């Protein structure tokens, strides 16, 4: 019967949604990473000179 | 106690979406209940009841 | 049974999967930040390294 292909798309659609999440939620941490790295290692070289 | 009736074989379970239920009915409501099966609520699986006691 | 069951558990496992895809995805791009960083932060060593030179 037709409805268990519905059931199984929206738990997909859900899986979809969730890894996409995920994969928007890594960027945001990396913009903030490289926020932490560059901004301390250039001032520890500003220091050194 | 139901521990003589089921066994772990009889359900879906260890799943994140579906889970199966236990549901007692009168004898004369058997076909009513067969009935409701397909439509007594949404996102039901179809075709998919199991008599495991009667009484 | 009614194998209908079977398909939405199949379903399960891509789903996982999927998530999965996401989790490794950023496991994996999380040094990448660590590369890119790497890179800019040699270019403000070069630079104050020659105005040092410039000075000396």
């Amino acid at each position: 019967q037709k409805q268990i292909k519905h059931m199984m798309a929206f738990i997909e659609q859900e899986a979809n949604e969730k890894a996409e999440e995920i994969d928007a939620k890594a960027e945001e941490e990396f913009n903030i990473e490289k926020g932490r790295l560059v901004q301390t290692q250039r001032l520890k070289i500003m220091e050194y000179y | 106690s139901l521990a003589e009736i089921v066994k772990k074989d009889d359900f879906v379970l260890d799943s994140e979406y579906l889970v199966t239920l236990l549901v007692v009915v009168p004898k004369l409501n058997h076909n009513d209940w067969i009935k409701q099966y397909e439509t007594l609520a949404e996102m039901v699986v179809p075709r998919s009841s199991n008599v495991l006691s009667e009484d | 049974q009614s194998q209908g069951i079977q398909q939405l558990l199949q379903a399960e496992k891509r789903a996982a999967e999927k998530v999965s895809e996401a989790r490794k995805r950023k496991n994996r791009r999380l040094k990448q930040a660590k590369e890119e960083a790497q890179a800019e932060i040699e270019q403000y060593r070069l630079q104050r390294e020659k105005e040092f030179k410039a000075k000396e």
